[PDB]
């Protein structure tokens, strides 16, 4: 390979290795950082860290979940669709899930609502307000 | 003479954690593998692997 696959540029060989290691990552991050957001965030820039050294990801005995976690080792140590998703992320709790499930999981206003445990009716309020805050912040 | 056969059951303990007196061994490690671990947020998940799909399609572009 998956990793030989990426190294190729299919960008969904990517995502399939983000699949396979994120919660190793993410377990290794979480018992040394103050807070599950900080954790979150230092997983992502993990595998961004990864992503953008992955031509260089060619010495003799590499092992991929070995480089991640070194990786992961390092950032906590030191502790446009770019700038959209990352706008994304800086959304509140409510905002951030709602925009998530309706726009990348493409859920319908009713399925959200029953995945939130909200009313359609506090959907369509909150999907308002949280595209509204992206086009401020962006 | 005993020290490589200490070397020869570690290896196949070994062997036998990737494939799940050595079966005790197996049932311990999977009894503490599946008690429940931290889990990412199912739907950071979903931004977090969009935007490395998207970065790297940014990469290749």
């Amino acid at each position: 390979d998956l990793v030989d696959r990426a190294q190729a540029g299919e960008a969904e060989a990517f995502g399939r290795l983000y699949d396979q290691y994120s919660d190793t990552v993410y377990r290794y991050i979480y018992y040394r950082v103050g807070g599950k957001a900080t954790a979150e965030d230092l997983t992502s820039e993990t595998f961004l860290r990864a992503l953008r050294r992955i031509s260089t990801f060619t010495w003799q005995g590499r092992d991929f979940g070995a480089w991640l976690v070194t990786i992961a080792r390092n950032l906590v140590a030191d502790h446009s669709n770019a700038a959209l998703l990352d706008a994304v992320r800086r959304l509140n709790p409510q905002q951030q899930e709602c925009v998530t499930l309706r726009f990348l999981q493409g859920l319908s206003v009713a399925e959200t609502a029953r995945v939130m445990g909200k009313n359609e009716g506090a959907i369509k309020t909150l999907q308002y307000r949280a595209v509204r805050t992206l086009a401020r912040l962006l | 003479i005993a020290n490589v056969s200490a070397h020869r059951r570690a290896n196949a303990f070994a062997q036998a954690l990737e494939d799940r007196e050595q079966g005790k061994l197996l049932a311990l490690a999977s009894g503490l593998g599946d008690l429940p671990k931290p889990q990412l947020d199912p739907e950071v998940k979903v931004v977090q692997r969009a935007q490395l799909v998207a970065a790297m399609e940014a990469m290749l572009m």
